DNA sequence: ATCGTCAGCTGTGCAGTA
RNA sequence: AUACUGCACAGCUGACGAU
């Protein structure tokens, strides 16, 4: 036969004080981040209704005294979480100051929920919201992250036009980033249903998990330095990391274009910046020009040779849509301007339908690879020997690398490398991640790019995206 | 609150430590790192010189991936260069408050450097009257995917005609002929698998214009429309040669069986090697209350997707299920249903039906081979789950 | 400005957290 | 929007072939 199988083992990710493991959860809890925070304060600002702001708070005192797990089935897929003690997986403590804390009047709220408009009233809210935060901001009672808790009356209105891509726009002038919880996460009692019909209502994992979750990205928003990264190996040249995605504009068809750079620091770092430019777009089209191609690689290569006083040596660009000939040709060019001999372009499909098959009620493991002449099947979800099971039902879908004819590494190599790629981001912290980082960023980047308006700030900071 | 946790954690560990003797002085507020000197006592007198000990108190709560027999513990590697360099031995013990679990451990001094993950353990490891003095004598699986490789036949025909394929489906359908579904006309050619002057088809192409043509020429090519062309004739052969218990439903391109015979079920027993096919390819369901109403009576189908690899083609499976309420009139409600039976079935289900479909079933002009067979490096190990159905 | 053919990429929502 | 997987439904895109 000539199909080669390869079972690639959980890549590790390196964390504070040269300690490496491939949990993020159990990894935080032993070593801690890996680019510790100098001191040990992180404030937090509140804006919501009244109860809001006191369920946040209960939450918050709750949750810094340790939390149980779900249970001994699987004891891997819950760990409790270890509260904000000497036993922190953070070193660093959040409190909430007094000095600046937004509670929204209920005859606001009864003017939001009494317009039948949909549009307007969305966006009073959400500038109501930014003008209290802007005035939060301009005062000398600045917070290191904002929560935004949402009450149930207010939840009709805005969900039953999106609220979160209007209210990370319009937050990008500050000086913080902001996070957004619902009700239903800050009080058990009350849950709220959805668009549809719904006798029922909602339901969300247990409370051990939510905290995970929740108080990493609120501590990579606050602090600003980076929990954890790929581990990297001992030989390989000098990379720099591309991914590419597309969006759409929420009125027209049209289609956009976004991206995110990565390069490993001059040290112990991860660099993960965005693009102050929003690449416009020329129809509805999932590829993009030639042009824009050479820019986005000159500003890969400025930034590179800004940081480390030098060109780098490889340069991986992923790609949700398939590489075409200008795209190859403007970056080609680009690349042989700058002067750089190692080039690796890989297109990501994630519709083929294909799969790897065997009886035992059960699916194959998470990180096989066949090699279907020339092209990659990788199974990025599937079982897993850390979790106890696989986390799921029916098949996990594949997805398929295809490189192009210029790239100068094997399948077999950029398969592994990508795969290493995948379990890097701050969002979530569980390890049934099927997408890159390099396409994960660049999605969240144009998410929030989707309601940016003209002649507006864009930050390069990627803690306005998540 | 966590301050005075650790000093009555330093305080308790201590009166342990002289409850049988054991010297311990503990630090001022001016230490950092190693906690304060300690000795052993010998039945009332420090015949032990000295040692160094090292206090770690936390709260109530379990410890790193402790489950009812171990825990882990990580060391900076500060503190154990901090600890290399000495001239005394060190020992580590940890909280006190569940059930008083003063546990005992030491890091050794041997050449070659690293000591890290402290890895703790079952009752052999503990503070009590069973044994004091140990640490104060310091003086695969192959599997298959679901592929099927397409063996062609000798000849496929070309010819040229120019009706529009609307006019001659009215043509074939208002016919006294067969109902052959082997024609596909595009850019004015008739392409066939059967010969059309052999056939009642024959209405439709020109007499004289009739060719035979190799099937390994237009199998390969480096045009993809032809391809797309080759996929649609191969389609239209796979409903001919299989359109006699089943149909057509253009939703998920399913060939759903047709129930003629007054609502039963059909297991379809093949048996194909040793024992196979017991289960039940088509079922029968009723109404909640009223067996007047059928709810629903259920069978599978599926839709093939047709590609080539190195000049060989290949066909995919991807079966659905189909609810049909009460007969041939297509499902008013069927997302929910779908939704549910494929958050019901596990792999085994999809292992089932490429075991007993496309070779077994449907397969007894195109001939079909066995599915390919990979090896796995790695075998899933399924005996050591709770199989949580 | 319409209709079959194939091949693939974004929005929008429901279970289920095994 | 604490997060991810699976499924379902939609809209869109470039070469066909014809009015
Ligand atoms: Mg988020």
């Amino acid at each position: 036969m000539t199909f080669e199988t390869r079972i690639f083992d959980e890549p590790e990710l390196e964390f504070g004080d040269h300690h490496h493991h491939q949990d993020p959860r159990l990894g935080l809890s032993e070593a801690g981040p890996l680019q510790t925070f100098l001191g040990d304060v992180i404030k937090i600002g509140v804006v919501g209704n009244s109860k809001t702001i006191e369920d946040t708070r209960k939450f918050i005192e709750t949750v810094s005294s340790g939390v149980e797990g779900k249970g001994e089935k699987h004891p891997n897929m819950h760990p409790p979480f270890p509260g904000l003690g000497n036993q922190s997986p953070y070193r660093c403590r959040f409190e909430i100051e007094d000095g600046a804390t937004a509670a929204l009047t209920k005859s606001k709220l009864d003017k939001i929920g009494k317009e039948p408009d949909h549009y307007r009233a969305v966006e009073m809210a959400v500038d109501e919201i930014i003008g209290e935060l802007q005035a939060m901001d301009d005062g000398g009672s600045r917070p290191d992250v904002a929560i935004i808790a949402l009450p149930v009356k207010l939840l009709e209105r805005v969900w039953n036009p999106n609220f979160r891509g209007m209210l990370k726009a319009k937050a990008m002038g500050l000086s913080f980033p902001i996070q957004i919880v619902w009700e239903d996460v800050i009080d058990d009692k009350v849950t709220i249903p959805q668009k549809v019909k719904e006798s029922s209502s909602r339901k969300i994992q247990d409370i051990a998990g939510r905290t995970w979750n929740l108080m990493t990205s609120l501590y990579y928003k606050g602090s600003g330095r980076i929990p954890w990264r790929r581990m990297p190996l001992e030989g390989e040249f000098s990379a720099c990391y591309v991914g590419i995605s597309f969006y759409r504009e929420a009125d027209g068809q049209q289609l956009f274009t976004s991206a995110a750079q990565m390069f490993d620091e001059r040290g112990r770092g991860f660099v993960l910046k965005g693009r102050r430019a929003r690449t416009e777009s020329r129809g509805r089209h999932p590829y993009m020009a030639r042009e824009d191609a050479k820019k986005i690689i000159e500003d890969v290569l400025a930034a590179y040779k800004l940081h480390h006083k030098t060109l780098p040596a490889r340069v991986f660009i992923l790609k949700t849509s398939r590489f075409k000939d200008e795209e190859a040709d403007g970056i080609i060019a680009a690349l042989d301007e700058a002067g750089t001999e190692l080039r690796d372009l890989v297109w990501v499909q994630e519709s083929y339908t294909a799969r790897i098959l065997r009886d035992g009620n059960y699916p194959v493991l998470r990180g096989t690879f066949v090699d279907l002449h020339g092209k990659g099947l990788l199974y990025t979800s599937g079982s897993m020997p850390y979790y106890g099971t696989y986390p799921g039902k029916y098949d996990p879908n594949p997805l398929l690398l295809c490189p192009h004819h210029t790239s100068e590494s094997t399948v077999a190599q950029l398969a592994e490398e990508i795969f290493s790629l995948t379990k890097v981001n701050w969002n979530s912290t569980q390890m049934n991640q099927r997408l890159p980082i390099p396409i994960r960023a660049a999605r969240k980047v144009g998410e929030v790019l989707k309601y940016v308006g003209e002649g507006e700030v864009i930050s390069a900071d990627y803690r306005k995206y998540i | 609150a966590n301050q005075i946790i650790g000093e009555i954690g330093e305080n308790e560990v201590r009166g342990r430590f002289l409850t049988l003797g054991w010297q311990f002085d503990g630090r001022s507020r001016l230490e950092a790192g190693i906690d304060g000197i300690a000795e052993v006592m010998n039945e009332g007198q420090p015949m032990a010189r000295m040692i160094a000990v090292q206090i770690k108190s936390t709260k109530e709560g379990k410890y790193t991936s402790e489950s009812d027999t171990s825990f882990t513990y990580l060391l900076r590697t500060q503190d154990l260069a901090y600890w290399r360099g000495s001239n005394l031995p060190v020992i580590v013990v940890f909280y006190r408050q569940s059930d008083h679990s003063f546990y005992w451990k030491e890091v050794s001094r041997d050449a070659g450097p690293g000591e890290r993950r402290l890895n703790i353990d079952k009752v052999a490891d503990l503070f009590n009257a069973s044994t004091v003095n140990k640490l104060a004598a310091l003086t695969g699986e192959d599997a298959l995917i679901n592929m099927l490789p397409l063996t062609l036949p000798n000849e496929m025909y070309i010819a040229s005609t120019t009706y529009e394929p609307r006019k001659a489906i009215a043509v074939i359908l208002n016919g006294d002929g067969p109902k052959r579904f082997d024609w596909v006309i595009n850019g004015g050619t008739f392409w066939s698998f059967h010969d059309p002057r052999t056939s009642a088809c024959s209405e439709i192409v020109d007499i004289d214009q009739v060719e035979a043509i190799n099937t390994k020429e237009l199998a390969l090519h480096d045009d993809i429309d032809e391809q797309n062309r080759f996929s649609h004739l191969l389609r239209q052969t796979l409903r001919y040669q299989t359109d006699s218990d089943l149909g057509w439903d253009k939703d998920h391109k399913a060939l759903y069986f047709r129930a003629i015979e007054r609502e039963v079920s059909r297991n379809f027993a093949y048996t194909s090697s040793k024992k196979k096919t017991d289960a039940n390819v088509v079922s029968v369901f009723k109404n909640s209350k009223d067996e007047t109403r059928v709810s629903f009576v259920r069978h599978h189908a599926f839709s093939p997707r047709f590609e080539l690899m190195a000049d060989q083609w290949y066909l995919i499976i991807t079966p659905t299920y189909y609810y049909t309420t009460n007969g041939y009139a297509p499902h008013q409600f069927a997302a929910p249903l779908l939704a549910g039976k494929k958050r019901l079935d596990k792999s085994a289900a999809l292992r089932g039906q490429v075991i007993m479909w496309h070779r077994f079933l449907t397969q007894s002009y195109l001939m079909f081979g066995e599915p390919p067979s990979i090896h796995l490096d790695v075998r899933v190990p399924e005996d050591g789950w709770v199989k949580e159905k």
